[PDB]
DNA sequence: CAAGCATAAAAGATCTAAACATAAAATCTGT
DNA sequence: ACAGATTTTATGTTTAGATCTTTTATGCTTG
């Protein structure tokens, strides 16, 4: 049939929010906040006065859709207005940045209706003599995603140049700058921080799980007559989301618990509503909730226990037997021969206890050692594992850490998983179950 | 060919000559008249700030609405008679027509907190001189504004004083040593004066210790006609920098801006809205367009209290002019909120403002939003919060391994198994919900919290490779943790 | 490290082959992809570790194993020479099990030495 | 939407979900997604069967291992990209970009647009899927570069004809931890059971086995002119749960290993192979019971060529390095009691130079002089050092002569053992004390 | 003897200066 | 005197060498 497939595509295009603008859905909670910024937006383009704000959230809480929203919105009626200049501050640099002003800057003007060519320093002062100096003027919207980063511990040349520049240039100009941070304003030094409108909008946050629930009815209802079903579904949703006992008000009640992020709950939904063959199957789908509870069981299937399950006899005997020295230790810390030793002890006593298991020899241990930290359940001695930027990562590449040399027998290690935990998760009927405590 | 090891190909060099101004002319004697020259200082090449003039400007427009606030917005502003820095503004304006009539090189260093009006006097200065000069009173100069922040390299700073008196393109440098030889051998016949505000030096000094060296010592020169007004923010640069001989070998007028106290700043805002306060506007209901002096008159005043008290709020912790302007125009922001709001007048009987929208101001740009960013988290995050709170008052070292922060977070939900919340949560949060996954180790929403709280500047842990044993700091104040835990309904209860 | 071996080993190569041969191409494995194209000739190279045993095992298992990506291309064939000092314990020792098993699959311990035979 | 799901094996959920996200349609494609899991969970097999089974819908492939750094891996994109865009649409005329000319993010940005903007010509919206096949696997990884990638999208044009979206591939679960809260959609990948790794190994490797050239040359030598592919397809099937219910414990559920140790163990159990044993499946367990007890995956087929002194001189580090010095002198009478907590499980202590002379000295038998420290002592003690067998305490730029250098033996006991049983000198007497 | 107490030195984070490297604009050299 | 040869300014790319800081392997020391 072609109508659920219809009904499939328009549904899925709506939890993606890619549906075309006027009728994008807007949640009950974050429309306070789109006000504000609709109002900070329209006051700059349509009364050319020139203002700065810095967004702050978490991640994935509605601002850079939120952002695009207002300039879908605000571009379908005065598009020759304004150009959007969008910089983003984990693949802008310092020195790229002005190299993606003017580009920009070059193609919304040739869009309208050179600048980036030279050196960086004739690039900069071209952008500043040209932007810094009836009708009116086009405003250059500036929109910096995660502005932390220019924030900078020292230099904060570019976010001095464009707060001076909102503060006292003539053609009007915004900067939003989209950061995480709470405490954004205490990175920018004191001279921008000056310059800086000192005004910041904190995205709003779900507080009430009647926001959420509410929040889900208008992602999931369609509201327009694209096929015959959309009559039906809507109010077999209404009807999930009428009952409190429902098992989708159920798993909305657990996301709001646990993780509060609307955008997780929308990439459980995506899946469900796209799996369906037919209208019943994707109501029986969103009346049992099932593959929410398939999906969480994958998400959680390889994180620490669906590894800890996956484990052959031998291995979870190693990772036994390493984790009972590295509890002995003081420190913690164990070495392949001590965890070995251990494991050959507990051998021993089993046997001796008795059907007869085969005590592996060392170069066939060795290989179960390298997939048991390869599966990362041990770690190096005092090793970091990812360093904060290219910089670091390229110092550490050059030198040559010491536990590299040492050999593969005498490597220090430390433990992930300790043994209270371990006992905690293997089961009573396992036939290691008695060694997994002291 | 060869075979390149490495290519750069993104590589746009500027076309900047390399020959120093000594080697120009081969002879002293033969230094023509630089004062007229078709190149030399401001005689040419105006056009390209014009040609991106008319870039950005637009055929279109439609109806602008003015409301009744937005006047005072537009005059508030800190785009725009300074009666608050007078004295210094006497002294150096002193200084610099004392080095202007008497053909002799100066230095005059000015420092100050940010915001404090420096600049803005600075420029004043330079444009009343300018003015002066214009009545043939004193030889005539060109201004040279050379801002040290605004430039992309510190070195930069030398050829743009180069371009702007000698029309030439330089790299920096031959730009070094022709301003030395045109500051050290051109006799001062040929030589017209030169006014440097040589703004945010404290960004020129940096590692380098020479753009302020070599402007320091070429105003020593005799030959030298130079008035260098460096300004900055720390009061001991030069001293520090230069070092207690140099900065005494070189005599430069030293002058201090302190932050204005209350009454300068309120005299500021007042002066910044003498053709506004208590003004008659004729409004139309019908779009809300406001024409200074249906059609209704309205009276626009602006309350001095909240003037008064927002200049004390402001100036008792920075005295910032702008901080001081900013606020207030927040404020006038916030009452043209309301007035729309209440009306809805959109874009395309009398009016005022209250204390009440200045202290909102005021409060929105203090207080912070940590202590409500918490109170609104998840149940996982608080629940994390309270075992870090619970580790660091066991243990005193106000920081905790991870797995600690695990360890105490289980026996923290299994201990309170009766708590109406937990019998029912603990399923929810080890199994979520559905029964076939197997008790977890973690959280459910442990890493996605772990993150959550680290993004936002509320948590910092170190970088480790073993989760297990990596520390955490709360980067916040610990009263504040207490707080929002107090605040939470449940979390108190056990 | 890992990388600066592949950018030598990539340079060598491409030298190599343009000399013989007589734009420009990064310097990554994919020039071992593309050299079929480039040149029009099949590829064969014979990596000689001068000092194995001075190297830290850890970058050479990784520079071996990244190297038994380029077996995809059905057009390049790889050899390895291994100038060991000591004995083969150390490099059965030091080098990952599943390294080790991919090295088995076409060994040839060669004896050559000044002291061996008299 | 109307996207065929391929019939894999065993990862019916998994292409489920990959057919749920991934579509040819742009409105309705996730802008980033990633296929977790570890090494041999069958996710790049899966993925490339669901891009074979779906030709309708365009992809790249990467392989971020072959490209070490960043740089290579912009370039690499920048290419592959516009040399798909150009088989794809050959009708379109555009100018080329030089792959060498990206540098930085912001180049990479500025390129993809270039080239984008150039097939506007386009009917309808498309979708270009670039799969980043191994991003963890980077040598030059760190945790400010995935995210790069995950904001790029917001960089490119939002109306642009062709859209490029991307399907990243990690392997540690740690890693994508750390953007947990960037909320992008993601297929987890569980390992393998032994029924499951057992089934895959049948399924993968019956084929090749059969037709291996080795088993017919033994079948026409051996003279057995009745059988059938049946036959043969239940021997080999017979041989690979064989082997891996002998070595499941050891290699656990890697494909990889596994399929090394069929390859390893194959031509000798082909071997073993005559005219009444095929038929009878127990025949081959009971006479070729060798090959499935013993692991063989080591060079040695189933020491040091150092001189005399160089021998004594590494035995005398270990003993300096595994005794303590407050014993030395008693143990070493040539001419409370001893711990029992085994040091020689420990990390080798740090000696000095002297000590290992004199107890290099001790333990050398006399000669024809007790064997006076002379140069080729000492030449032996570096050329032993210079093969990283006795390490210092120093970092690079090493001066053997300060008075602040420390030597540790840098040898397992193994090694140490069997070079004392070489030169037959005893090791296990000096530490009969700590048996 | 171990704990306590102290100083000391290994392991590595973090960084800079030097050797090695390419490239575009302007200068200096011969017909 | 016009195109080639050399230089000058301006980076990028690896190797060799430095000090700070944190942790922990050494001694000092009663019975
Ligand atoms: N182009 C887009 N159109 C519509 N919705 C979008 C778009 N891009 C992202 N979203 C949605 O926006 C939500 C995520 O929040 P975003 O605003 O995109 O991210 P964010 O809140 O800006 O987080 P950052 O970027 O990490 S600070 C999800 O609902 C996305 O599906
Ligand atoms: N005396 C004054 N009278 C009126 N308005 C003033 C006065 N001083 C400062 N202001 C206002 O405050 C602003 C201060 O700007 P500047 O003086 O350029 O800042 P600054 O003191 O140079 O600080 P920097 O640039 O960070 S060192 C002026 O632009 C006016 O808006
Ligand atoms: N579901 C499956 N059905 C059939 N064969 C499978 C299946 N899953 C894995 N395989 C086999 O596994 C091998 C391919 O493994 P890959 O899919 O490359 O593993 P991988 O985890 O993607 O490897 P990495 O992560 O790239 S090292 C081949 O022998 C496949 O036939
Ligand atoms: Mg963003
Ligand atoms: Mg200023
Ligand atoms: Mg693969």
């Amino acid at each position: 049939d072609p109508g659920f497939g219809s009904l499939q595509r328009r549904l899925l295009q709506q939890l993606y929010g890619t549906l075309p603008t006027d009728e994008k859905i807007i949640f009950t909670y974050l429309q306070d906040c789109q006000q504000e910024i609709d109002r900070i937006i329209k006051q700059s383009i349509i009364q050319k006065e020139s203002h700065s704000v810095i967004l702050v959230g978490p991640r994935q809480s509605y601002k850079t859709y939120l952002l695009d929203y207002e300039l879908s919105l605000l571009q379908q009626s005065y598009k020759e207005q304004f150009i959007t200049i969008r910089l983003n501050g984990f693949i802008h640099s310092e020195q790229t940045a002005i190299n993606g002003i003017a580009t920009q800057l070059e193609q919304q003007l040739q869009k309208i209706h050179t600048i980036s060519s030279g050196s960086l320093t004739e690039v900069f002062e071209k952008i500043l003599l040209l932007l810094d100096s009836s009708i009116t003027k086009i405003t250059v919207v500036f929109i910096f995603d995660e502005i932390d980063t220019f924030a900078g511990p020292v230099r904060q040349t570019l976010l001095y140049n464009l707060f001076d520049m909102v503060e006292h240039s003539r053609v009007p100009v915004c900067i939003f700058g989209c950061t995480t941070k709470l405490n954004i304003l205490e990175y920018l030094e004191k001279r921008v921080k000056s310059r800086f409108s000192q005004r910041v909008i904190y995205m709003p946050q779900i507080q009430n799980l009647d926001d959420m629930v509410d929040a889900v009815r208008n992602l999931l209802t369609v509201r327009s007559e694209i096929s015959p079903w959309v009559s039906q579904w809507n109010e077999t949703l209404e009807k999930e989301l009428s009952d409190p006992r429902s098992n989708l008000n159920r798993h909305i009640r657990m996301n709001f618990e646990t993780f509060r992020s609307l955008p997780t709950l929308k990439n459980s939904i995506i899946p469900l509503v796209a799996t369906s063959k037919n209208f019943g199957s994707l109501c029986t789908a969103i009346k049992s909730c099932s593959f929410l509870d398939i999906y969480n069981k994958n998400q959680l299937s390889n994180n620490l226990t669906g590894r800890l399950q996956s484990l052959s006899d031998l291995e979870l005997a190693i990772l036994i037997s390493a984790a009972r020295v590295a509890l002995r230790a003081k420190d913690g810390s164990f070495n392949f021969n001590l965890a070995y030793a251990e494991y050959e002890k507990m051998i021993k006593a089993i046997n001796s206890r008795i059907n007869t298991i085969k005590l592996w020899l060392k170069k066939d241990v060795k290989n179960v050692w390298e997939n048991l930290v390869q599966l990362d359940f041990f770690t190096e001695k005092s090793a970091v594992g990812l360093r904060d930027n290219a910089t670091a990562a390229f110092y550490a590449s050059n030198y040559q850490f010491q536990g590299t040399m040492i050999p593969f027998d005498l490597r220090s290690y430390q433990m992930q998983i300790i043994l209270q935990e371990l006992r905690r998760i293997i089961p009573k009927s396992n036939m290691y179950y008695s060694w997994t405590q002291l | 060919p060869v075979i390149r090891k490495f290519t750069k190909k993104n590589v746009a060099r500027a076309k900047k000559k390399y020959t120093p101004f000594s080697k120009r002319f081969k002879s002293i004697a033969a230094i023509p008249d630089l004062t007229s020259l078709p190149e030399f200082y401001g005689n040419s090449s105006e056009l390209m700030a014009s040609r991106f003039e008319n870039k950005l400007k637009t055929t279109q427009k439609h109806q602008i609405v003015e409301t009744i606030f937005s006047k005072v917005k537009k005059q508030l502003n800190s785009s725009y008679y300074l009666p608050a820095r007078e004295n210094e503004f006497a002294s150096i304006y002193l200084s610099a027509y004392s080095a202007i009539e008497s053909d002799s090189a100066t230095t005059i260093y000015v420092a100050g907190t940010p915001g404090v009006g420096k600049t803005l006097t600075v420029r004043e200065v330079v444009k009343e001189l300018l003015s002066s000069s214009a009545q043939r009173e004193i030889p005539d100069f060109l201004y040279v504004e050379i801002n040290g922040l605004k430039m992309v390299k510190p070195t930069d700073c030398y050829e743009t004083l180069w371009n702007k008196v000698s029309g030439e393109r330089l790299t920096w440098a031959a730009s070094m040593e022709s301003l030395e030889f045109y500051f050290k051998r051109v006799p001062k016949n040929k030589k017209k004066t030169i006014v440097v505000l040589l703004d945010e030096l404290d960004a020129m000094v940096t590692k380098s210790q020479d753009i302020m060296y070599n402007f320091f010592n070429w105003t020593t020169y005799e030959n030298a006609k130079l008035i260098v007004i460096a300004v900055a923010n720390t009061m001991d640069l030069p001293e520090r920098q230069l070092g207690n001989k140099i900065t005494s070998r070189i005599g430069f007028t030293r002058i201090m801006f302190t932050g204005y106290t209350h009454e300068e700043l309120k005299n500021i805002i007042d002066l910044r809205l003498k053709g506004l306060n208590d003004s008659f506007f004729y409004v139309d209901t019908k779009t809300g367009n406001a024409i200074l002096i249906d059609v209704r008159k309205v009276r626009l005043r602006m309350s001095a209290d909240a003037i008064e008290i927002a200049s004390r709020k402001v100036a008792s912790v920075s005295g910032d002019a702008r901080r001081a302007l900013k606020v207030c125009k927040r404020a006038a922001e916030i009452a043209e909120k309301h007035y729309m709001a209440k009306h809805g007048y959109g874009y395309d009987g009398v009016q005022t403002v209250h204390i009440t929208h200045v202290m909102k101001a005021l409060n929105e740009t203090l207080n912070s939003h940590v202590i409500t960013f918490m109170t609104r988290l998840s149940f996982t995050a608080k629940l994390f919060i309270y075992a870090l709170l619970n580790l660091m008052k066991k243990n005193g070292s106000q920081e905790q391994e991870l797995g600690d922060i695990v360890d105490e977070i289980k026996l923290l939900i299994e201990v309170n198994g009766s708590n109406k919340f937990v019998m029912e949560i603990a399923k929810t949060l080890f199994q979520q919900g559905s029964d076939n996954i197997s008790e977890q180790l973690r959280i459910i929403s442990w890493d996605f919290v772990l993150n959550q709280l680290l993004d936002a500047g509320i948590l910092f842990k170190q970088t480790m490779k073993n989760d297990r044993i990596c520390c955490v700091k709360l980067n916040i104040s610990v009263e504040e943790a207490k707080r929002a835990m107090n605040e939470d309904e449940t979390l108190r209860n056990l | 490290n890992v990388r600066m071996m592949l950018r030598r080993s990539m340079y060598k190569l491409y030298s190599a082959a343009d000399a013989e041969e007589h734009n420009d191409v990064s310097y990554d494995l994919s020039l071992v992809e593309n050299f079929k194209r480039l040149f029009g000739k099949d590829l064969a190279m014979v990596f000689n570790f001068k000092d194995v045993d001075s190297i830290n095992f850890n970058t050479l298992d990784n520079f071996i194993i990244l190297l038994k990506s380029a077996f995809k291309y059905d057009h390049v064939k790889i050899s390895l020479i291994f100038n060991i000092n000591t004995n083969l314990s150390n490099i059965e020792k030091n080098l990952r099990q599943s390294t080790i098993r991919l090295l088995k699959r076409n060994y040839h311990k060669l004896d050559v030495s000044s002291n061996k035979g008299f | 939407m109307n996207v065929t799901t391929p019939e894999v094996a065993f990862r019916e959920y998994q292409t489920n979900c990959l057919a749920s996200y991934i579509s040819a349609d742009p409105d309705i494609t996730p802008s980033n997604l990633i296929l977790q899991g570890y090494s041999g969970t069958g996710k790049t097999y899966t993925l490339k069967k669901y891009f074979n089974a779906n030709p309708n819908l365009h992809a790249v492939w990467l392989e971020p291992v072959e490209l070490v750094s960043w740089k290579p891996l912009l370039q690499a994109i920048a290419r592959t990209v516009q040399y798909k865009l150009k088989t794809l649409y050959p009708n379109i005329p555009t100018t080329d970009y030089d792959p060498l000319q990206v540098e930085e993010p912001f180049l990479l940005v500025k390129t993809l647009h270039n080239i984008f903007v150039q097939y506007e010509s386009l009917q309808e919206k498309t979708c270009l899927f670039l799969i980043l096949d191994g991003f963890d696997s980077l040598q030059d990884l760190d945790a400010a570069l995935f995210n790069k990638y995950i904001k790029l999208n917001e960089l490119l044009p939002k109306d642009s004809k062709i859209n490029i979206k991307f399907i990243y591939t990690m392997l540690e679960t740690s890693f994508l931890q750390r953007y947990s809260t960037h909320c992008i959609p993601t297929v987890m990948f569980p390992r393998y059971n032994v029924d499951e790794v057992s089934t895959i190994l049948v399924m993968s490797r019956c084929g090749e086995l059969m037709e291996d050239s080795c088993l017919r040359k033994r079948i026409i030598e051996e003279q057995i002119t009745d059988c059938t592919d049946d036959q043969f397809q239940n021997v080999a099937a017979n041989f690979i749960h064989l082997i891996v219910q002998a070595f499941h414990s050891y290699t656990g559920n890697d494909i990889f290993a596994l399929n090394d140790l069929i390859d390893f163990k194959w031509p000798k159990y082909v071997s073993r192979i005559t005219k009444e044993n095929i038929f009878e499946p127990l025949a081959l367990y009971k006479s070729a019971i060798k090959l499935f007890l013993s692991t063989d995956d080591n060079l040695s087929e189933n020491t040091y060529d150092l001189s005399i002194i160089s021998k004594y001189l590494l035995i005398a580090s270990y003993i300096c390095s595994y005794l303590e010095p407050r014993y030395d002198a008693s143990i070493f009478s040539r001419k409370r009691k001893k711990k029992e907590v085994n040091p020689r499980y420990l990390q080798p202590s740090l000696f000095a130079i002297e000590r290992l002379l004199a107890i290099f000295q001790a333990i050398f038998p006399i000669q024809g002089s007790l064997m006076k420290a002379n140069i080729e002592v000492f030449q032996n003690l570096s050329e032993l050092h210079t093969l990283k067998l006795i390490a210092t305490t120093m970092n690079k730029n090493i001066d053997y002569l300060s008075p602040k250098v420390r030597w540790k033996v840098n040898v397992p006991w193994e090694i140490i053992k069997e070079i004392s049983e070489s030169v037959h000198f005893n090791i296990s007497d000096y530490f009969s004390d700590i048996h």
